[PDB]
């Protein structure tokens, strides 16, 4: 039951700062180092710095020093990392890994990472548009429909097909950034028998704007 | 900085087969202590990386008997005996010798299987989207393998190269297929001027390109 739980989704704008967390459990927090890794959307993985929780002695990456400030909290078993003077080059996932310094030198466990998003300060509710074919023969059994969610910020979006009933055939695509907004689309393969005489309404949810939009496919 | 390099970004293998992932360092991770400071991790994929092998030839705890690290100097090699579904992911080789610590690019493990044809589909702009002044034509190419495919958007026989946004899903856990969603966007001013919009797809499972189309004045 040894685990590390990080803070979660971060709400930041350029120039500001943010404090990432990483609580450790199931073991003595002070007799194990704590590294901090950064990961761009798909560029790779890199070391930022570690911190001895027995004595706040820290060691940073010369390339992240002067922006990263690791500070522990022996009040219980927590760890933090501050990122100051944020630029869009900081929008990424940050992991916090334990370490068996002495014998193995092996980074045992890891946190779930924290997605830090630093944008041009936008925030917009999506526009959901129903996707239905232009024709369809009865012989053409499996009918495919869709839901186009365009013009939103920030991630993520909760896309469902009926209310959670339609599980199989659901293909919810990865949102690709437009100019200053996100856009995704999902589709479902339904038999040619149900659709014509049965409703299909995708449930779109945007927590960031707190809006729920149901759109029937016709 | 010590440059960590991993030759191939991706390497496909069928379940049961043996995989060999290579890693290459910039200097030499030897010590004299007799140990080579090399580390292998496994991001998988929306999950967190897990230590597989430490100090080059040491199977971490919990790690199965089938994984194996080997090499010397600058040539390092991870090896999976029997490839199982769980093993899918990006494998990372990282050094823990000099400062700062560097991580290799990342070699992904993809699953092989029989070739399947893309169930392409094309959808006209929604009535609601049009009233907003914009027009988007969506083309879905469902389940297919291999991953390679090419979508050429045609508007009245002319190839549209500016205004298209692709989106490929990750490899499905169940059927081991790949999905994609090609979306073209216009101004509902340029959309009304045209008749036909074609979504062409060049895949291995077709002697000729899969063509899906629709014409405006067509009910």
């Amino acid at each position: 039951q040894i685990q590390l739980q990080q803070s979660g989704p971060e709400l930041v704008k350029p120039g500001a700062s943010v404090k990432i967390s990483c609580k450790a459990s199931g073991y003595t927090f002070t007799d194990y180092y704590i590294n901090w890794m950064k990961q761009k959307p798909g560029q790779g993985l890199e070391w930022i710095g570690w911190i001895d929780p027995g004595s706040g002695n820290t060691k940073y990456n010369e390339k992240f020093k002067g922006k990263a400030t690791l500070t522990v909290d022996t009040s219980s078993s927590t760890a933090y990392m501050q990122l100051s003077s944020l630029t869009s080059e900081d929008t990424a996932v940050y992991f916090c890994a334990r370490e068996k310094t002495t014998y193995y030198y092996a980074m045992d466990y890891w946190g779930q990472g924290t997605s830090v998003t630093v944008s041009a300060a936008k925030t917009t509710p999506p526009s959901v548009y129903p996707l239905a074919p232009g024709s369809a023969a009865q012989t053409n059994s499996m009918v495919t429909l869709g839901c186009l969610v365009k013009g939103y910020f920030p991630e993520p979006v909760t896309v469902t097909w009926n209310s959670g009933s339609l599980s199989s055939g659901v293909h919810t695509f990865p949102a690709v950034l437009q100019s200053d907004l996100y856009t995704l689309s999902s589709s479902v393969t339904v038999p040619s028998s149900p659709r014509p005489s049965e409703t299909v309404t995708c449930n779109v949810a945007h927590p960031a704007s707190s809006t729920k939009v149901d759109k029937k496919i016709v | 900085d010590i440059v960590m390099t991993q030759a191939a970004p991706s390497v496909p293998v069928t379940p049961g087969e043996s995989l060999s992932i290579s890693c290459r360092s910039s200097k030499s991770l030897l010590h004299s202590n007799g140990d080579t400071f090399l580390y292998w991790f496994l991001q998988r994929p929306g999950q967190s990386p897990q230590l597989l092998i430490y100090r080059m030839s040491n199977l971490a705890s919990g790690v199965p008997d089938r994984f194996s690290g080997s090499g010397s100097g600058t040539a390092f090699t991870l090896r999976v005996s029997r490839v199982e579904a769980e093993d899918v992911g990006v494998y990372y080789c990282m050094q823990h010798l000099e400062y700062p610590f560097t991580f290799g690019a990342g070699t992904k493990l993809e699953l092989k299987r029989a070739d399947a044809a893309p169930t392409v589909s094309i959808f006209p702009p929604s009535s609601e989207q049009l009233t907003s002044g914009g027009a988007s034509v969506v083309c879905f190419l469902n389940n297919f393998y291999p991953k390679d495919i090419n979508v050429k958007w045609k508007i009245d026989g002319s190839e549209r190269q500016n205004g298209v946004l692709n989106s490929w899903t990750d490899q499905d856990s169940k059927d081991s297929t790949y999905s994609m969603s090609s979306t073209l966007t216009l101004t509902k001013d340029e959309y009304e001027r045209h008749n036909s919009y074609t979504c062409e797809a060049t895949h291995k499972t077709s002697t000729s390109p899969i063509v899906k189309s629709f014409n405006r004045n067509e009910c």
